[PDB]
RNA sequence: AUCAGCUUGUUGGUGGGGUGAUGGCCUACCAAGGCGACGACGGGUAGCCGGCCUGAGAGGGUGACCGGCCACACUGGGAC
RNA sequence: GUGAGGGAUGACGGCCUUCGGGUUGUAAACCUCUUUCAGCACAGACGAAGCGCAAGUGACGGUAUGUGCAGAAGAAGGACCGGCCAACUACGUGCCAGCAGCCGCGGUAAUACGUAGGGUCCGAGCGUUGUCCGGAAUUACUGGGCGUAAAGAGCUCGUAGGUGGUUUGUCGCGUUGUUCGUGAAAACUCACAGCUUAACUGUGGGCGUGCGGGCGAUACGGGCAGACUAGAGUACUGCAG
RNA sequence: AGUAACUGACGCUGAGGAGCGAAAGCGUGGGGAGCGAACAGGAUUAGAUACCCUGGUAGUCCACGCCGUAAACGGUGGGUA
RNA sequence: UCGAAGGUGGGAUCGGCGAUUGGGACGAAGUCGUAACAAGGUAGCCGUACCGGAAGGUGCGGCUGGAUC
């Protein structure tokens, strides 16, 4: 491109592909879980993961995946919602944080416990 | 906050001593653990890591401490490996360290903070003190009459007086003159790697 | 006494109609660390006789770095392989700033202060190829100004002038010192 | 068309240079000219002096290969340019080949050289480097 | 421009009123144009700046605190 | 700030073993030390050449700060350990239960799942999450390409704009030529100095990268005030399609 | 291409704009030998709404208008040294 | 005279929902098929018109990013 065009039209800088809008930018939201259930993964990985479907102050349908290997949530339940992608599934982009609202971290964990929210044994 | 656990740890695991008389080093000169003597892949940040761990784990300083030690090494004109050097040989504990009042970084800093030493006739307990030219170190009554300090200065028969340090008497005043250079000082380690590190 | 390093290992594979035959690549670059460069890019099915082999060619094939004191003499735009590598001198003691393979053979050049930047096909050996052309592309003060039929104080900057006097004293004190 | 008789001059120069030829013609000016005669006060070029043709003026230019037949110069580029003329400062004089190349500047005395331009404190624009 | 024409006190002159001060600031009378592809009029966003972060630089992002102005005081107006 | 000096070819107990043994380990129990800061007491500020013709005036605070007393006595956790990326083995289920930033990991013997040890990183903070820059030369003015990866519009005429073939002449509007003249404070950078050093701030510089007018220049980069022709066109003769 | 008589900065590229443009397609009115989408049969295949055979309606031709797209390729814009 | 609020009536923009329909992508595995990649068994592709559940076939014009001779 020559210096004219430059002069005359100028160059537009690249949008940026934002991820995860149901936050609007913001870390994290409370929401209530309408329906608990699980899915299949992709080819590469077969599994029974865990999802719920919540519903967000930002009036936003969107799953969520539970990590951990227990969890005790059920329809109507008071949830904690952060910002986590997951590949197998395909159209799940947030993690449930475990420790807050009405979840309670899964019990025997030793390691990694401050990620899934295990106070310490005396 | 400073480190509790053993001192023979990091000489152990990381491969060269610090302390210098660690026996358990030169009997078992590989790393703890049940598999030290597994072979591990090359690596430049393996190495430039390596000797900043080295560097840190050996003078007892903090991590931030260090960082801003390297960010003041990097906006001084001069060059920034050798203000780098002064700019931690500085350190009170150090400078008390290698002119033979303490037996290791560790005694001189727990001295240090329970203050047994006066600079310039003023009290002072900080282990990270900044010495600066031409200033004088001195040694209060209360500790000359604690007995480890008296076994230190007796029994001080350790690596020989620097050129900027040197001792008066029997009182155990330190004084500093210049900014030695590099080639004199001739301390372990490589600063490059380190500058290097940080400059990544 | 020479400077040996690895920059990366490969796992090179050939097809027959039984099946695979897989092959061991390397390259490695040989310094003496005071301005003599080679480098050896060497080919087996085991790594002994990959290194080897690239040790072979390294010291068949050497290369001279004309460096003032410790640092390059002037900034060089390496445009070679299908990558850019542009190298400039620096401030004494800053270090050696570049990548992997820019890291390992200006480590075996000697050097100790340069900046560099990889602006791409970030490959070692493409990189690798991008310096040496930059280093070839230098050009030193005496020879230069011998070419332009011009003095020495005429050509280079007295900045310069007296930082290879700086040079060419330290130079004799270390001669001297070692002779001591 | 015929839109820039500096830049032509300097490629045509630097081609003969990759050539390996000895002499090239070029329609005479004044700032081709004075051009030369700073090349010629740098040392960068052999030797210089203006014929007459069949219409005006031209100018013929020497290179300068020495006993071992690499060229004497490395490479040129221009860097003020019709459209994009790029000017310095008093101050902000540019660097070129780390001080070991040569800068054209058009200053008040006219086309000279960097170094002593920044002795003058005088600056201008730049016309090319010449490394 | 996946916004091409906009405007009628609008534009300009003269005479009056007006305001601390000149002025279509307001009125009357005369003429038809001004602004427009070196982006007008439209649509969305947003307080501006010394500064902060990042980057060698260019540049990019941004307006925490402090400080220089700007505008508002439940919403819309008006005046002493 | 949660300590130490010395202390064994290295005491329990755990984990592996090739059943030889190796691990946690100078770690620990031990003999001595100073005991910072909290704890208990005493003294106890400056902040005020300030205001009053009164007799005094400090919320902070009876704090900061010094002087004594007792006792190692009251004080450590969080992530990671398949490659990128400094850190590995065993035990428990096997396309299940699950991990995960990219590649990607379990279909009975996983350094990638869970538990144990062991090591690594960091530390009164440790990670996750979201926004912004860098690497991204991945919007390329410095600093990208258009044969096949993304791109030459189907090709011309041509308006507005952008750019010009030599040398013959002023004014200096593109411009550098030096000086006085602004650049609030604050911030950045350099040196000094004070709070025991620490944040904090105490003083004087310096910095304050732009823009104003008066005085001094004319080589390039434009209009303007006159001539020639190497691009271009015409003119004379032929030419092939 | 040659002589170079003459003009003496008229040159270039060109956003928006405008004109030309392969074949096919459309309107009107004519023409229509051969060729040939569509559509019938005959043939193969388990299956052919194709490849093959026999026929043949638009179109292919003419005049006036239209659409303005092609692997519109040298997959390379033009001009100058 | 001006004047905010309120009400009359029709044009633009942002939208939210809406039976049903059109299209797209991801699943995994099944039927119908042989399309393309080797002269892929009819050389490929491009523009265009018609036809057929379907990939496709044909007509006209253009390129070789087509192999033999
Ligand atoms: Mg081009
Ligand atoms: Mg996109
Ligand atoms: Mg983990
Ligand atoms: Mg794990
Ligand atoms: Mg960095
Ligand atoms: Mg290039
Ligand atoms: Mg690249
Ligand atoms: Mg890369
Ligand atoms: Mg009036
Ligand atoms: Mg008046
Ligand atoms: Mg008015
Ligand atoms: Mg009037
Ligand atoms: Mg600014
Ligand atoms: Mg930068
Ligand atoms: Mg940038
Ligand atoms: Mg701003
Ligand atoms: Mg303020
Ligand atoms: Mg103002
Ligand atoms: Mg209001
Ligand atoms: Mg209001
Ligand atoms: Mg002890
Ligand atoms: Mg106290
Ligand atoms: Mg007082
Ligand atoms: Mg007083
Ligand atoms: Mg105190
Ligand atoms: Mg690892
Ligand atoms: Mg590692
Ligand atoms: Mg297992
Ligand atoms: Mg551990
Ligand atoms: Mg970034
Ligand atoms: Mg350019
Ligand atoms: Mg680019
Ligand atoms: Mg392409
Ligand atoms: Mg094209
Ligand atoms: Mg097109
Ligand atoms: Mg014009
Ligand atoms: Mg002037
Ligand atoms: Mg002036
Ligand atoms: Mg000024
Ligand atoms: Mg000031
Ligand atoms: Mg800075
Ligand atoms: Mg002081
Ligand atoms: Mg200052
Ligand atoms: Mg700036
Ligand atoms: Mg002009
Ligand atoms: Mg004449
Ligand atoms: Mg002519
Ligand atoms: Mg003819
Ligand atoms: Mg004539
Ligand atoms: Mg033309
Ligand atoms: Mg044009
Ligand atoms: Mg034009
Ligand atoms: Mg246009
Ligand atoms: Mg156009
Ligand atoms: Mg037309
Ligand atoms: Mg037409
Ligand atoms: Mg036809
Ligand atoms: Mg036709
Ligand atoms: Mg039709
Ligand atoms: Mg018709
Ligand atoms: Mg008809
Ligand atoms: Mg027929
Ligand atoms: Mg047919
Ligand atoms: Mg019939
Ligand atoms: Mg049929
Ligand atoms: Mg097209
Ligand atoms: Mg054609
Ligand atoms: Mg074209
Ligand atoms: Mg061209
Ligand atoms: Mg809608
Ligand atoms: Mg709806
Ligand atoms: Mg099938
Ligand atoms: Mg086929
Ligand atoms: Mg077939
Ligand atoms: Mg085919
Ligand atoms: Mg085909
Ligand atoms: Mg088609
Ligand atoms: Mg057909
Ligand atoms: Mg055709
Ligand atoms: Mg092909």
């Amino acid at each position: 491109p020559t210096i004219q065009q430059l002069v005359r039209k100028g160059r537009r800088d690249k949008i940026a592909k934002v991820k995860t809008a149901a936050l609007k930018g913001s870390p994290q939201r409370r929401g209530v879980c309408t329906r608990v259930y699980t899915t299949t993964p992709k080819k590469p990985n077969s599994a029974l993961r865990k999802v719920a479907r919540v519903k967000l102050t930002s009036q936003v349908e969107v799953t969520a995946y539970i990590p951990g290997e227990g969890h005790n949530l059920q329809e109507h339940s008071m949830v904690l919602v952060r910002g986590g992608r997951v590949k197998d599934l395909p159209g799940v982009r947030y993690k449930i944080i475990r420790g807050s609202l009405d979840t309670q971290g899964v019990k025997n964990r030793k390691q990694a416990r401050s990620r899934y929210g295990a106070k310490k044994e005396k | 906050a400073r480190y509790t656990g053993p001192a023979t740890r990091k000489s152990r695991r990381l491969g060269v001593d610090l302390v210098g008389g660690d026996q358990s080093f030169e009997k078992r000169p590989y790393p703890p653990g049940q598999h030290g003597r597994a072979r591990i892949k090359e690596s430049e940040y393996r190495q430039q890591l390596q000797e900043k761990q080295k560097a840190r784990f050996s003078y007892g300083v903090m991590e931030k401490q260090f960082r801003r030690y390297y960010e003041e090494a990097n906006r001084q004109p001069g060059k920034t490996g050798d203000n780098l050097l002064r700019i931690l040989e500085s350190r009170l504990d150090n400078v008390v360290y290698r002119a033979g009042l303490a037996r290791t970084r560790r005694m001189a800093r727990q001295l240090v903070s329970h203050g047994h030493f006066l600079v310039n006739g003023v009290k002072v307990d900080i282990p990270s003190y900044r010495v600066s030219q031409y200033d004088i170190i001195d040694v209060k009554e209360k500790s000359l009459n604690t007995l480890p300090f008296q076994i230190a200065r007796e029994t001080a028969g350790e690596r020989p007086i620097p050129s900027w340090l040197q001792v008066v008497g029997e009182r155990q005043r330190i004084l500093v003159h210049q900014l030695p250079e590099r080639a004199q000082i001739d301390v372990p380690l490589t600063e490059q790697l380190i500058v290097e590190l940080y400059s990544k | 006494n020479y400077i040996e390093r690895v920059v990366s290992i490969n796992r090179v594979s050939k097809v027959v109609k039984g099946g695979r035959r897989f092959s061991f690549t390397a390259l490695v670059i040989v310094g003496d660390g005071k301005g003599m460069v080679g480098v050896g890019y060497g080919k087996a099915k085991e790594v002994p006789a990959a290194i080897a082999k690239g040790v072979e060619e390294a010291r068949k094939n050497f290369f001279r770095v004309p460096l003032i004191g410790s640092t390059i003499t002037h900034p060089v735009q390496g445009e070679a392989a299908a990558g850019v590598v542009m190298l400039r001198p620096a401030s004494p003691g800053t270090g050696v700033i570049a990548g992997g393979a820019a890291r390992a053979v200006l480590e075996c050049a000697g050097v100790h202060d340069i900046l560099a930047k990889s602006l791409g096909s970030d490959n070692a050996i493409n990189v690798v190829h991008a310096t040496v052309a930059a280093l070839k592309l230098l050009q030193r003060p005496e020879e230069v100004a011998a070419r332009r039929g011009l003095p020495i104080e005429d050509v280079a900057p007295a900045g310069m002038l007296k930082a290879r006097r700086e040079s060419e004293a330290l130079a004799a004190a270390a001669a001297r010192e070692g002779s001591a | 068309t015929m839109t820039d008789p500096i830049a032509d001059f300097l490629t045509r120069l630097r081609n003969a240079n990759s050539a390996y030829h000895d002499e090239v013609t070029l329609p005479h000016s004044k700032l081709k000219a004075n051009i030369a005669e700073i090349l010629k006060r740098e040392g960068y070029i052999s030797d210089y002096r203006t014929e007459d043709a069949r219409v005006g003026k031209s100018l013929v230019v020497q290179l300068k290969y020495g006993p071992s037949r690499e060229r004497s110069i490395a490479g040129l580029r221009r860097v003020s340019k019709p459209g994009l003329r790029v000017y310095a400062k008093s101050t902000n004089l540019p660097r070129v080949l780390g001080g070991l190349g040569v800068a054209i500047i058009s200053t008040s005395s006219g086309l000279l050289t960097d170094r002593q331009a920044a002795r003058q404190g005088v600056g201008g624009e730049v016309l090319a480097y010449v490394w």
